[PDB]
């Protein structure tokens, strides 16, 4: 069931820090009032990048899984959140790992994401908001923070969330 | 603000990370530029005076 | 008239102990990268015992290292042969640039490579190291791909065993009576930023107390400049280390 | 003789049969085979500091 | 002279005490990059002299 | 949004097989001149041989 997503989903374009100023720039973004595609675990594509929303109330969906052709003959990097710490491993899993090289241990509602791959680094941008019980996305703004660039030199085509509510998936392209 | 097609805008970046030799064509270019700008202010100055 | 050089307390010596003298390089395939933070960028310690063949650095002046200060670096290590270190640049094609290891267009960082002939080649030759040769298109920049399936010019899965199958890696054959041209090769990428984030890695510059309400040259974490210092009732973010105007 | 390397700065060697110097100064040494490079305006290393 | 890091004179029987002069080791079965090479650097002036 | 892409029809491979692997080169001075037409300038089967 389609949904829309009204001036959603903004986020820092750059590293370079500018204030007081006005910034006309062209990048990924995700246009306002865009179509959006919702889930109440298909391997959904990886276009350019992907504006992931998840409203939940009982922390249903932990962490990711992004690959090429989730086999274990490429390269696959999940990030969990298993209660405790969240954690990050670029392996050749079988979707046991081999042949890896990076790792990260690090110690109603909505949580948007947004992930962007480009130049070899999987940024991550992550925004949070009280919302009340609907069941549907929102209308408002809210702008994202950048949480963590990753330096993983991999093609990204398909992803998959992780469950144990709905969550929001949408399509960068350049405006 | 403008950078004319060099590195960077700023002239003590330029010459903060580049050599004499190579920075020797990023600084004319920043020259041409802003000069070429004070003179467009000082023609639309002559015309409205 | 004056001269103010402002560095932030580090002292550690970078691992060039560790990135340069290692007892195997990763093969061009499987290039590997690793973080440096922390430590002072001296580049003048291996005179002494390591001789570069190539050293050339893009977005940066190579004499400008020692008073410029950066914010994080890469380094991607791997070996090559003789003539592949002229692809090893950005806007470049080839087979290394194709299927190896892509650099990007607006690179900033170093490419450093040396001649290792003694420890890399062996007289009845050293078949460890390997590239790849075919492939389904290029690769985006800095990528890399350690798949082994087998290669099928149609687009279809195949056995080795048939015909038009083939393994899509070739093995580096390195003896110690071949020329310049076919010798390997250990290349080092560095990758900087220079960011306006707190700096973490940079070079060996004295340090000079502040001189105020005169006109001094100053070099702020590498910020050349000209202009009298006073203090200030500014009001600046955590992570902030300028300010400017309009 | 064989030049491995013949690079000339601020003229041009096609140049060097119709044009007339003032003093010529010739400088003589030897290097290694890697460390030819380094003999060049901006540069650095172990033999050019 | 001998050279020590912390600027004093030394004598090379001791610690951090080192003769600046490294010998170039030439042999005739090593690469061309560690092959002899002699350099000659030639300076014009082209004045109104 | 759209990709046109439009060659004419050639479908015959280029002379790498009897350019760049003959028997024997002329010499310098006496150089061999060739004209290559109607084939398709892949480049990328050289990365074997
Ligand atoms: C990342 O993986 C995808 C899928 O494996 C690659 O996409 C392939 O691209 C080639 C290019 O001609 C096509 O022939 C294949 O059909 C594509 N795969 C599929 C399943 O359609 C992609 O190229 C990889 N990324 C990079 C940078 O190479
Ligand atoms: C969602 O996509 C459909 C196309 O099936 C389109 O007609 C509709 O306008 C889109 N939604 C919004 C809010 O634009
Ligand atoms: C994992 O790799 C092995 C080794 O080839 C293979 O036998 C197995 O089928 C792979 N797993 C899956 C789920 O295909
Ligand atoms: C979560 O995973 C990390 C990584 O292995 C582990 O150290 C930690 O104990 C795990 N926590 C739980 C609750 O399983
Ligand atoms: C991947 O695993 C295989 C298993 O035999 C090994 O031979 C190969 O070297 C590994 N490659 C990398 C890049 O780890
Ligand atoms: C330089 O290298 C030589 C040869 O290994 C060694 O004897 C000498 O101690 C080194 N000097 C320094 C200062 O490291
Ligand atoms: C590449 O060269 C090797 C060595 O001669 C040969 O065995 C192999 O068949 C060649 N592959 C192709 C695709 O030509």
């Amino acid at each position: 069931t389609q949904h829309t997503s009204s001036m959603r989903g903004v986020y820092y374009p750059d590293e370079i820090f500018r204030s007081d100023t006005l910034y006309l720039t062209q990048d990924l973004f995700l246009p306002f009032y865009s179509n959006v595609t919702g889930f109440h675990n298909p391997v959904i594509p990886f276009k350019d990048g992907i504006y992931f929303a998840a409203t939940e109330k009982s922390n249903v969906v932990r962490g990711w899984v992004f690959g090429s052709t989730m086999n274990n003959k490429s390269q696959s990097v999940i990030i969990i959140n298993n209660s405790t710490n969240v954690v990050i491993r670029a392996c050749n899993f079988e979707l046991n790992a081999f042949n890896c090289t990076f790792e990260y241990i690090s110690d109603k509602h909505l949580r948007e994401f947004v992930f962007k791959n480009k130049d070899g680094f999987l940024y991550v941008y992550k925004g949070y908001q009280p919302i009340d019980v609907v069941r549907d996305l929102p209308s408002g703004f809210n702008t994202l923070k950048p949480i963590f660039k990753l330096p993983l030199g991999i093609n990204i085509t398909n992803f998959r969330a992780i469950l144990t509510a709905a969550y929001f998936v949408g399509y960068l392209k350049p405006t | 603000s403008s950078n004319f097609g060099a590195i960077s805008s700023v002239l003590n970046d330029i010459l903060s990370r580049l050599d004499k030799c190579e920075a020797e064509v990023q600084i004319d270019r920043l020259i041409t530029g802003r000069l070429q700008s004070l003179q467009t202010y000082v023609t639309q100055q002559l015309i409205r005076a | 008239s004056g001269d103010v050089v402002r560095f932030p307390n580090i002292t550690n010596l970078c691992p060039f102990g560790e990135v340069f003298n290692a007892t195997k390089f990763p093969s061009v395939y499987a290039w590997e990268r690793k973080k440096i933070s922390n430590c002072v960028a001296d580049y003048s310690v291996l005179y002494n015992s390591t001789f570069f063949s190539t050293f050339k650095c893009y977005g940066v002046s190579a004499t400008k290292l020692n008073d410029l200060c950066f914010s994080n670096v890469y380094a991607d290590s791997f070996v090559v042969k003789g003539d592949d270190v002229r692809q090893i640049a950005p806007c470049q094609t080839g087979v290394i640039a194709d299927y190896n290891y892509k650099l990007p267009d607006d690179f900033m960082g170093c490419v450093l490579a040396w001649n290792t002939r003694n420890i890399d080649a062996t007289s009845t030759g050293n078949y460890n190291y390997k590239y790849r040769y075919l492939r389904h298109g290029k690769l985006r920049p800095f990528e890399r791909d350690i798949s082994n399936v087998p290669f099928s010019p149609d687009g279809k899965p195949c056995t080795p065993p048939a015909l038009n199958c083939y393994w899509p890696l070739n093995d580096y054959g390195f003896y110690t009576t071949t020329g310049i041209g076919y010798q390997p090769y250990r290349v080092v990428v560095l990758s900087f930023e220079l960011l306006n984030a707190p700096a973490t890695v940079c070079g060996p510059k004295l340090s000079t107390d502040l001189i105020k309400n005169q006109c001094v040259n100053f070099n702020f974490n590498g910020l050349t400049g000209t202009g009298v210092l006073t203090p200030s009732s500014k009001r600046f973010q955590p992570f902030q280390q300028f300010g400017r105007d309009v």
